[PDB]
Order: C-alpha cells, then sequence, then structure tokens
C-alpha cells in the first residue's frame, strides 16, 4: 500500500496547495492563502505538489 | 532499559527501514497516473512533460562525449 500512500501525499499537497488553510494568515510557505504564496495553475500546482513530495514538505494542517 | 531510568529515553533506537526500501522514484508509470489522476492535470501538458523531462536528466546523468572536435578555438 505504500504505492496508494505516495500517491495520497501528492494529492494532499496539491490540494493544500490550491486550498491552503483559507485563513488568511498561514506561517506556511508551501500553503495557499499564504501571503507568500500566489494562486498557481492546475499543471503549476501538480509541479509544486510533485516537488513538494520529494522534499516532503509539512503540510499546514496537523498530522492525524 | 526498563530495569534502569537512566537506560529508558537514553541511547534508545527504533529502527523501520525495510518497506523504505521501495522508492516512488525507480516506479514513473504510478508517478505519471498520480499527476494524471489530479484534477486539470494531462499527460498532454507541457508542464507536466517538462517536468519530467527536467527530474529524468537530475535522476539521471548522460554519459555523453565528443570524441573530437573537443578544442572549438
Ligand atoms: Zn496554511
Amino acid at each position: 500500500m505504500k504505492r496508494a500512500a505516495a500517491k495520497h501525499l501528492i494529492e494532499r499537497y496539491y490540494h493544500q496547495l490550491t486550498e491552503g488553510c483559507g485563513n488568511e494568515a498561514c506561517t506556511n510557505e508551501f500553503c495557499a492563502s499564504c501571503p507568500t504564496f500566489l494562486r498557481m495553475d492546475n499543471n503549476a500546482a501538480a509541479i509544486k505538489a510533485l516537488e513538494l513530495y520529494k522534499i516532503n514538505a509539512k503540510l499546514c494542517d496537523p498530522h492525524p | 532499559s526498563a530495569d534502569i531510568d537512566a537506560s529508558s529515553a537514553m541511547d534508545t533506537s527504533e529502527p523501520a527501514k525495510e518497506e523504505d526500501d521501495y522508492d516512488v522514484m525507480q516506479d514513473p508509470e504510478f508517478l505519471q497516473s498520480v499527476l494524471e489522476n489530479l484534477p486539470g492535470v494531462d499527460p498532454n501538458n507541457e508542464a507536466i512533460r517538462n517536468a519530467m523531462g527536467s527530474l529524468a536528466s537530475q535522476a539521471t546523468k548522460d554519459g555523453k562525449k565528443d570524441k573530437k572536435e573537443e578544442d572549438k578555438k
């Protein structure tokens, strides 16, 4: 199920970038709504999500 | 060591590799499907193709080398 986990991580990162925390203020550079983050396209976000996976960047939301 | 309080929380390790050996980067097919699965993302997209090209280049370094005209002069 390792393959599925990898997909889930990428999916979470993609949605986080295209969604974010919804809050205007965010301390996460790689998170939507974050002043330091700029809106990206579906393709652009996909690339960022893939890159984030490689670095295993932490998500804005807390872990389960 | 439970017997010794000092030992506990000290010099204690819990390695958990094994499955960690599996590398996603070693499965481009799976990665491609992931990108395609994402909404608004298609394999026909230039951005997707460009990303794979760059990643592939970094993953593997070309060993090609000129056999002549080494000195441009
Ligand atoms: Zn956030």
